């Protein structure tokens, strides 16, 4: 997948290597990301890489802990990781599986709604499945693109492969590509 | 529409400055060196003293204050408990200091062991730990401040319109505090329960303030949402020092406003819910009225909803008298009109009458509200007087902005 | 060795448990369902086994638990895990030595399972709403402070002091002392403790054909 | 105890049709007297748009010539109650070939309200005021969601009744003419409502033991303008 | 109680349900009709038909008899089937009673059959409102509109939410006393109401104008564009 | 929780089941009616592509019943059924009471109705099938109309329903074609968005089912395509795609 | 401390001038020169001799003898030196103690309590009026309520009424409610004090109310403060979830008013959906004011772009008032995103100046991310 890369860079590796375009054309800057796609299949991978090649500290977060379900503390809890995160400036934010209530789901858009840019600190969101309830998060001051991550294809997975390819041994000549379209509309 | 992509690294250098190349690099580099020149100053000015501070400079040191530092002993806290008596010439003491240890200790030769009941709180030297003072009794952080300690600027000519309730407030809660010979003389012991109820805004709070500045004696002051807490058995323990602490004063008056946040009745078809506040009001049934009798602790208990408080609470004993507050008629509203418009700057010519008979069943707070929107009326033509016609404008806001 | 009071409120439970501290001259132990639920994880544990020790140790005595159902509440782990405590020291290896207990609820319903056992309670006294002779003597009883006229016919005040229980007659004596007070009399007559019943004995209602 | 009125309450009351009771708060106040001199009903308007047609609102109706109706609810359950009760009595006439009495109107009317629970739906939000002259003089009666009917010298219905009763019972007294009955709950409008009284936001309607016929009022309200 | 039934009174009295088809409604688009001087006209607006979709099937309005005609906002399905019933009822009704049929009539069947379908459970509310035409008021025209809660009005001019809160303010401080002079001026007018309407900008505004002697009549596209150029070049020297 | 029940509304003033019905057919199908002229055609794609299915009727998305009327189904199979059958019922009816063909808006406006009744009404479900029909009448001679489970008909030049309906809608936005659009310009158009549309690479013959309805043939054919015919389709469009690239 | 903003944020020698003004001062600032050219300190710090422990006090017997706690939480009856504030020292506090008799020394800076740190918000600097487009209504209104109690009291003193204690603010999401409310803070003095409805409702039994009573004590050392109560809604509206939120409600009511002072703090609320609160919020004497935010129209819009668009670079091609037309579509933050979206939009242009073309590309897009329904 390489369209994944470049609007996530774009859109979050672009506000970290140069905040003087933003200002210099007057703009806020972009603050938040959402990912569709099928559960993972590079989901998590691209978050984390991307946080490497910009040093800014990466928080993971799991869909579970997002719906505690007995008012848990989903109430402040979300303002604490947001404090810790505007300490350690810049950093990334990352939650998955929005789709795994709606009282801590207003908290998170009115901080989102809130919290400051000033510190290159943004919000990466990810989910795996259409939901009605995703639709309605694509709001001013929240998100800006709808990345999109579709099964790889038959040449992309055979790069998959080879990813892992490297470690593994082989024969006196094992073709990738035959292997490689064996499995189509396979995920990652 | 044509497929494009983002910026080249090459292209941002010109693109950020192309056009702008007027003023923008030297605009930056002031920008940048003011922020670091800043950085310095507060560096070079140093580190801004966070000292607190003391007393000022002509109060204090002298050199009494090294005399109790090299003098005065660093007494330690302790808690009593059981003591020995088994010869009753140096009877023995059993303490308990918190967080450090327990110890079998004797008194100082200034405090006589009758000074000295079991627990106590009682201070002790730091070396041998003998007894050397008492203590009064840790009364709990939160309960402590629910004492009132300051009389609110209300009197009972404010509230209109409920002549005989405060007519039978004062006769159960002033009257036998302040004039006690009439009931042992006639041989009578007067009631010492009152419940307040009715509708939202009807003035039962503004009694309550009323009596507390008419009391003369202590009056505490409780809402019925600082009772509950998420411990279990907190609330009672609570209430327990609320009332204990009552119990030291030289009669009392106790005030529970809207006992509705605990007061509501026993249920169990839930199988859970609330019986951790029915504990705490169960606690408080059993302080009212049960073993131990209450001593002069009359309580005073204001409430919007009569119907849901247990029975058990609503007994008479613990609620003696049952007070209804209902909205004032045109006699009342008039009145209290008249009392609120009294301390506001108006022509002495105003048909309050007319005013009164143009309000509905409103509340004597929307009698409040009305009387504020008409100054605010007033204040918005910087007029210094208010007028009639500001009352009349402030009567169709507020009720007919409701009333639409 | 287990007395259960239980009754509507006013029956006058505590003041029988009271009466029976006044008279008995032994070693009384007084205490109500909050005071042992606590918050820590053993607290109140604690307490039930201590306070039984206690009893043991001061011998012949008798232990007083009013409103019970505050840990009796039926089968918030720690209040159970007390109430359990509580009816291991009621049964106890040699069960009971020489300490009796006493208990007072206003609601039975929420004791049930085990609470209301034979073997921890062997006597439930039931407290039923006073009759109309008992609220005579009760009228009776807090008059005689009072120097009340004696033409009154507490049999009346019975006859019109139905559904009352005998916190409320008590509070009529008193509203009529009260009521005495406000005429400023010198001493209370039949119309004063009619003119209490009629202020304590209900909230009178609404008009009862114009509803739904 | 809520979902439906075939439950009663622990009271013995019923909490359904307690609050259809609640929903003629909502409803616009209305006005009916019954004097010796005749049987007068008020309505209030509040007019809401001035595009609107001010007839086009029904809350006064009339069934039959010698009687008249007045209406504070919903306008919908309103216009049933309205045709019930112009077919009952058309129905009376047309069996009988006589004039239906305005009580056995207001009984029969009534059967219709008693179908929320017991046939085999929902009581209507609506309380009416029925004013007749007839066979006993001058009548008017007033019936609500719960079925049950009263005949009445003066009453008031609507929001803001309570208040309007009030001074309504403190100034009316079953002797007056109807003129000064009028005038009564005519100031007691204008205190209420909104204003100054007009066409546009009050209605008045009135019927007479000698005129068994036009209780409506169209532009003569004039009078009642430069009077009051 | 709540709102979770249809035959459920709030405990103040609310009937929340039919509250929330008034609202389903209010969601719905623009929807103004006037009556003038003796003509009736009224004005789609917000079909926004794109492109590949075409225009004849979306029933912009539908006459129910030659002297009233029908669109509905809302629910197409509940505007169509309410259609279909108040153009069998006025049929029939003028086919079979001795005498022939007036709009007050057809007002209070739909009317009546809003109010039996909100009636009872399991039997949803239309969620659809419209703005009643009439021709024959003693030859007089006349206009209503209806409303889920079975509830129907008349009036001079009349509009429904989306664009009430708008337009019909607009109306209220426009419209005079003084009937529109001439259906010229009723069209003009309609046209201002369209300006004060969202878009206005042809694509999809279409109108249908009645004479209340004349039958109904259909207005093009190309004459309403020239109305609207009209009404812009009579803003333009209002300066 | 206010979608439980069709027949109850919502505090937002929305039907959440009718909503939950349209989702339903966003993943039934792929169905399309083609932007055509002196011919109209459906095009389905069928997503029961195995060894083992038999497709004995030798059709499974197409359903004809006129011999000028035709429909195209996505949604639930039961539903789609007695749907079906049921507009055969109406169409007899039809002709048994005017002994002439019914006019295609009015049979669909009928269905729609029947659907907006089924979902009003409560103890009763929406329909969520959303079918596409063609006809030729009297009224508009060639008609190509679309039908979803509230109730509402919708009339279009072209109009693809079920998944992936974004990108056919768009694509036929983009590569749209007007008037002179013959019925092979429609065959390629429709081959062209079902290989978007779907994620296949030469897409096989055996995935797609087509029918048309042709009116040189005046007194009105319906066809159903067989696989060779729509094999040689699928190397045209081929041949297309290679042409396309040698153009660079 | 903060420097004063520069007047035109535009690229010109004027902003230059300040700069370097500012400059000037900063460079005269620069500490260096007088760096270049006894009883009370010896005594007393001889008296607090090194090293001194932090311990809590909770007690004043004596105006000389309290009990104070240290950290390992034993209890300790000790003297208090001369030099101690008396008024500073109250229950809860930290205390410095001398290390040898444990003798209270001195008051310590309170810094605790993370919770209430968060709540006492910034200044809110970034917030002015200057930054909100002609909601005048509003305004004058809040100004009343809310501005000149806090401002000159005089009126009300005078004149003899009892300010108003809270307002309510209703509008559409995004019609700028929370802008105004924080503004008014920054047009005041008063510290600011923000809260969302939704967090105070809290799992434990009793802390939900607990954090009422915590936010009304907050405001009140701060003396001039405002509380800022957002989406009211979630702990008001109508009706076990069921009985403590109208415990929490109730908590409100009695410190938006009920018994005792409420000081200085005025209250503000905001929510959505003023229709469906308690009537006792709506209630015209617990709340004496409810402020509308309608949808801007045409005037209010052209205000917002003139707002936002002031710091991109333009082309002489747009016209604002073409995007304004249409109806009250959109609220403000909604144009923010206009402004946003566009301004990533002639980015994506590759041009760093915004024409109209980006405007219109900048509102479609805003428009599609709004749902569906009733076809
Ligand atoms: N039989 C009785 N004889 C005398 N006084 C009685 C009697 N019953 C009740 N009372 C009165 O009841 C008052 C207090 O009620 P008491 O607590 O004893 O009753 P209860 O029903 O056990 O109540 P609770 O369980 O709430 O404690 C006493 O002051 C006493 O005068
Ligand atoms: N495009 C890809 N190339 C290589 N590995 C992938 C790809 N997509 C997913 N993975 C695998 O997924 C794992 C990372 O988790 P991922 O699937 O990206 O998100 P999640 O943690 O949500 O499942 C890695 O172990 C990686 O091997
Ligand atoms: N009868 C009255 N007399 C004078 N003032 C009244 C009366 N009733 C209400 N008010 C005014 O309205 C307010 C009512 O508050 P209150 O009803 O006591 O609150 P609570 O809801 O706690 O009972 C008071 O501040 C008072 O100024
Ligand atoms: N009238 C206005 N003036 C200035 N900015 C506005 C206006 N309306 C909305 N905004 C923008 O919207 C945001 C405020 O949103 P707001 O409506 O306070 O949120 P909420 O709806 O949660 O209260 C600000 O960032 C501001 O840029
Ligand atoms: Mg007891």
């Amino acid at each position: 997948l390489d369209k994944q890369i470049k609007e996530i860079k774009e859109v979050i590796e672009l506000p970290v290597k140069h905040p003087e375009l933003f200002e210099a054309l007057g703009i806020a800057q972009p603050k938040g990301v959402l990912l569709y796609g099928p559960p993972g299949t590079g989901k998590t991978l691209l978050a984390r890489a991307v946080a490497h090649h910009t040093d800014c500290t990466f928080i993971r977060v799991s869909g579970s802990e997002l719906v505690q379900k007995f008012i848990g503390e989903g109430a402040r809890m979300v303002r604490e990781l947001f404090v810790m995160a505007r300490e350690h400036a810049p950093s990334i934010i990352f939650m998955d599986e929005i789709d795994s209530v709606q009282r801590t789901m207003l908290e998170l858009l009115n901080q989102l709604d809130g919290f400051e840019a000033t510190k290159n600190i943004k919000v990466i969101m990810a989910t795996n499945r259409i939901d009605i309830l995703d639709s309605a998060l694509l709001r001013p001051g929240r998100i800006d693109r709808k990345i999109e991550f579709p099964p790889p294809n038959e040449e992309a997975r055979l790069d998959i492969l080879k990813i892992h390819s490297r470690k593994m041994n082989l024969t006196r000549g094992i073709n990738l590509r035959k292997i490689a379209e064996l499995m189509p509309g396979a995920s990652g | 529409d044509k497929p494009i992509r983002a910026l080249d690294e090459g292209d941002i250098a010109l693109l950020k400055t192309y056009g702008q190349s007027t003023y923008s690099r030297q605009i930056k580099q002031v920008e940048d060196d003011i922020q670091q020149l800043l950085k310095k100053i507060n560096e070079l000015t140093g580190i801004k003293e966070s000292d607190t501070g003391l007393a000022p400079p002509a109060l204090w040191d002298l050199a009494a204050d090294k005399q109790t530092l090299q003098s005065e002993q660093p007494l330690q806290v302790a808690r009593c408990t059981k003591i020995i008596n088994a010869d009753s010439e140096d009877p023995k003491y059993i303490i308990n200091v918190k967080q450090f240890a327990k110890f079998v200790v004797d008194l100082s030769d200034q405090v006589a062991p009758t000074d000295i009941e079991e627990g106590m709180r009682v201070g002790v030297d730091r070396n041998k730990y003998q007894i050397h003072i008492p203590l009064p009794p840790i009364a709990d952080p939160t309960v402590t401040m629910m004492q009132v300690e300051e009389k609110p600027d209300v009197t009972y000519s404010d509230v209109g319109g409920c002549k005989e309730q405060i007519e039978k407030l004062r006769e159960v809660v002033e009257t036998p505090l302040l004039h006690p010979e009439r009931f042992v003389n006639l041989g009578i012991e007067p009631p010492k329960g009152v419940l307040l109820f009715g509708p939202p805004g009807t003035g039962k709070t503004l009694c309550a303030r009323a009596v507390a500045n008419r009391t003369d004696a202590c009056f505490i002051r409780v809402i019925g949402s600082e009772l509950v807490q998420k411990y279990v058995g907190e609330g009672a323990r609570m209430v327990r020092e609320l009332f204990e602490m009552a119990r030291t004063k030289k009669a009392c008056l106790i005030f529970f406003d809207e006992i509705d946040a605990i007061g509501g009745a026993r249920f169990d078809d839930g199988a859970g819910g609330d019986n951790e506040v029915q504990r705490t009001m169960l606690e408080l049934i059993n302080q009212l009225d049960g073993f131990d009798p209450r001593g002069n602790i009359k309580v005073l208990m204001a409430t919007n909803r009569p119907d849901t408080l247990d029975p058990a609470l609503m007994r008479p004993g613990r609620l003696d008298r049952k007070i209804e507050f209902s909205l004032p008629d045109l006699e009342g509203r008039t009145h209290i009109f008249k009392i609120h418009a009294r301390s506001m700057s108006v022509e002495r010519d105003i048909r309050f009458e007319l005013l009164a008979r143009l309000c509905p069943n409103s509340t004597g707070a929307e009698i409040r509200s009305v009387c504020t929107e008409a100054g605010m009326f007033a204040i918005r033509a910087r007029r210094k007087i208010a007028t009639e016609k500001d009352f009349l404008e402030a009567v169709n806001k507020v009720i007919k902005s409701y009333a639409k | 060795k287990g007395v259960l009071m239980y009754g509507p409120p006013g029956t006058g439970k505590t003041l029988l448990a009271r009466a029976c501290a006044a008279q008995t001259k032994a070693t009384f132990l007084k205490l109500a369902g909050p005071q042992l639920v606590q918050m820590f994880i053993g607290d109140g544990a604690k307490l039930v086994r201590d306070a039984f020790a206690l009893a043991k140790e001061k011998a012949p005595s008798i232990i007083f638990i009013d409103e019970l159902d505050a840990i009796g509440t039926k089968r918030d782990r720690e209040v159970q895990r007390t109430m359990l405590e509580l009816l291991n020291q009621l049964d106890g290896f040699q069960p009971n030595t020489q300490v009796k207990v006493i208990a007072a609820t206003n609601r039975v319903d929420i004791l049930d399972p085990a609470l209301l056992r034979s073997g921890r309670l062997d006597r439930k006294i039931e407290f039923p709403m006073p009759n109309e002779e008992a609220r005579a003597r009760i009228m009776q009883i807090h008059s005689r402070k009072m120097n009340v006229s004696p033409d009154v016919n507490y049999e009346e005040l019975a006859r019109c002091t139905d559904d009352f229980n005998g916190a409320q007659c008590k509070a009529v004596c008193v509203e009529a002392g009260m009521i005495a007070l406000r005429r400023g009399a010198t001493e209370l007559t039949h119309e004063d403790y009619m003119e209490g019943i009629l202020e304590v004995q209900a909230k009178k209602k609404a008009n009862l054909q114009y509803y739904a | 105890y809520d979902r439906g009125v075939n439950t009663f309450s622990p009271e013995g009351r019923l909490f359904q049709v307690e609050y259809a009771i609640e929903a003629i708060k909502l409803g616009s106040t209305a006005i009916g007297i019954q004097t010796s001199e005749g049987v007068c009903l008020a309505v209030e308007k509040r007019i809401t748009s001035p595009l609107m047609e001010p007839s086009s609102i029904e809350k006064i109706v009339e069934i039959d010539a010698h009687i008249g109706c007045a209406m504070s609810g919903l306008i919908a359950d309103a216009k049933t109650l309205i045709d019930k009760a112009r077919v009952e009595t058309q129905n009376h006439w047309f069996t009988y070939n006589e004039t239906m009495t305005v009580e056995s109107v207001t009984q029969a009317v009534s059967n219709l309200a008693l179908q929320f629970g017991e046939e085999d739906s929902r009581p209507f939000g609506v309380a009416l005021l029925f004013g007749g002259v007839d066979e006993k003089g001058p009548q008017l009666f007033h019936m609500d969601p719960s079925g049950t009917f009263v005949q009445c010298d003066a009453r008031a219905i609507g929001s803001a009744s309570e208040g309007a009763q009030s001074s309504l019972q403190e100034v009316y007294h079953k002797s007056m003419t109807l003129k000064e009955a009028i005038k009564s709950s005519l100031i007691i409008l204008k205190q209420v409502m909104e204003e100054k009284l007009n066409a546009t936001n009050i209605e008045l309607a009135t019927v007479q033991p000698g005129q068994n016929f036009h209780m409506f009022t169209k532009e003569e309200l004039e009078e009642v303008i430069k009077d009051i | 109680s709540y709102d979770r039934a249809i035959t459920v009174f709030s405990p103040d009295g609310h009937l929340f349900q039919v509250e929330y088809a008034q609202e389903a409604v209010k969601k719905g688009s623009t929807a103004v009709g006037v009556r003038g001087r003796d003509i009736v006209v009224l004005g789609v607006e917000k079909k926004s038909v794109a492109k590949l979709q075409d225009e004849r099937t979306v029933r912009k309005i539908c006459a129910l008899d030659d002297n009233v005609c029908m669109a509905f906002a809302g629910l197409t399905a509940d505007a169509r089937i309410v259609i279909n019933r108040a153009r069998v009822e006025c049929q029939s009704h003028r086919l079979t009673v001795e005498d022939p049929v007036t709009v007050e009539y057809i007002t209070r069947y739909i009317a009546s059959l809003k109010q039996r379908y909100t009636q009872s459970n399991g039997r949803r509310p239309f969620g659809i409102s419209a703005l009643i035409v009439g021709f024959d008021f003693d030859g007089t025209p006349r206009l209503y509109q209806t409303d889920p809660s079975g509830t129907y009005h008349a009036w001079k001019a009349n509009a429904i939410g989306r664009g009430a809160k708008s337009v019909r303010e607009f109306l209220e401080k426009n419209y005079t006393d003084e009937a529109i002079e001439t259906d010229d001026l009723t069209i003009k007018l309609v046209i201002k109401a369209l300006l004060e309407v969202v878009q206005s900008g042809g694509k999809n505004i279409e109108l249908a104008v009645m004479r209340r002697d004349q039958s109904l009549k259909i207005l093009n596209p190309e004459e309403i564009e020239k109305y609207v150029a009209e009404i812009e070049k009579e803003k333009e020297e209002n300066e | 929780r206010y979608d439980s029940r069709t027949t109850i509304f919502s505090p937002e003033g929305r039907l959440y089941q009718v909503e939950y019905a349209m989702e339903a057919i966003g993943h039934a199908g792929t169905c399309l009616g083609i932007l055509a002229n002196d011919g109209v055609l459906l095009a389905a794609e069928r997503r029961n592509i195995h060894k083992l299915l038999d497709e004995v009727f030798f059709s499974e998305k197409i359903y004809k019943l006129n011999e000028d009327m035709a429909c195209s189904v996505a949604g639930i199979t039961s539903d789609a059924n007695v749907l079906t059958n049921e507009l055969r019922l109406i169409a007899q009816r039809y002709l048994l009471q005017y002994q002439e063909p019914i006019p295609c808006e009015q049979l669909v406006t009928a269905l729609c109705d029947i659907k907006q009744a089924y979902t009003q009404f409560g103890g009763k479900r929406p329909f969520g099938v959303s079918l596409l029909y063609i006809g030729w009448d009297k009224h508009y001679g060639f008609q190509l109309y679309q039908s979803d489970p509230s109730g509402n008909y919708g009339g279009w030049k072209a109009t693809c329903i079920g998944n992936n309906s974004a990108a056919a809608v768009s694509m036929l936005k983009q590569d749209y074609k007007e008037g002179e659009m013959t019925l092979k310009s429609a065959l390629a158009l429709a081959i062209k968005v079902l290989n978007k549309t779907m994620d296949v690479s030469k897409l096989s013959a055996e995935k797609v089912e087509i029918a048309t309805l042709t009116r040189e043939n005046g007194k009105t054919v319906i066809r159903v395509l067989k696989q060779k015919e729509v094999e040689q389709l699928i190397k045209k469009h081929e041949e297309e795609e290679a042409k396309a690239e040698r153009e660079k | 401390s903060k420097l004063p903003l520069v007047t035109p944020h535009t690229q010109c020698r004027l902003k230059l001038l300040k700069l370097e003004r500012i400059k000037d001062y900063l460079l005269m600032e620069e500490i260096r020169n007088q760096e270049q050219m006894e009883e009370e300190r010896s005594k007393v710090d001889d008296l607090r001799g090194t090293p001194m422990s932090v311990g809590t006090l909770e007690e004043i017997i004596d105006d000389n003898h309290a009990i104070v706690s240290t950290s390992v939480g034993s209890e300790h009856y000790v003297s208090i030196l001369s030099f101690v504030d008396k008024d500073l020292l109250e229950p809860g506090c930290s205390v410095l103690l001398n290390h040898k008799v444990h003798a209270v020394i001195g008051v310590l800076m309170d810094d605790t309590d993370p919770l209430v740190t968060v709540m006492k918000v910034e200044k809110a600097p970034q917030e002015t009026y200057a930054d909100i487009g002609g909601l005048d209504n509003q305004i004058q209104e809040i100004k009343e309520s809310v501005e000149l109690p806090l401002t000159h009291p005089e009126y009300y003193e005078e004149m003899g009424i009892k300010p108003p204690k809270g307002v309510i603010l209703y509008g559409p999401p995004g019609t700028g409610k929370t802008l105004l409310a924080k503004a008014v803070a920054n047009q005041t003095s008063a510290t600011f004090l923000r809260v969302v409805g939704s967090e105070l409702i809290q799992k434990y039994l009793g802390d939900g109310p607990k954090l009422v009573r915590e936010l009304f004590r907050v405001a009140e050392e701060h003396a001039p403060s405002i509380v800022f109560i957002d989406e009211i809604d979630a702990i008001g509206t109508k009706r076990g979830g069921e009985r403590e939120i109208q415990r929490t409600m109730l908590e409100l009511l009695n410190q938006l008013d009920g018994f005792d002072s409420r000081g200085d703090v005025k209250v503000i609320m905001a929510t959505n959906r003023i229709e469906t609160l308690d009537p006792a919020l709506i209630r015209p004497g617990r709340i004496d004011r409810k402020i509308e935010f309608p949808l801007p129209d045409e005037k209010t819009k052209k205000r917002i772009f003139q707002i936002h668009t002031s710091r991109m670079t333009l082309a002489d091609d747009v016209t604002l008032d073409d995007l304004i037309m249409a109806k009250d579509d959109l609220s403000g933050a909604d144009i923010k995103a206009i402004c946003t979206e566009a301004g990533l939009m002639a980015l994506r242009e590759r041009r760093m100046k915004v024409t109209n073309e980006d405007f219109k590309k900048s509102k479609e897009n805003v428009l599609y991310k709004k749902q569906e329904g009733t076809p």
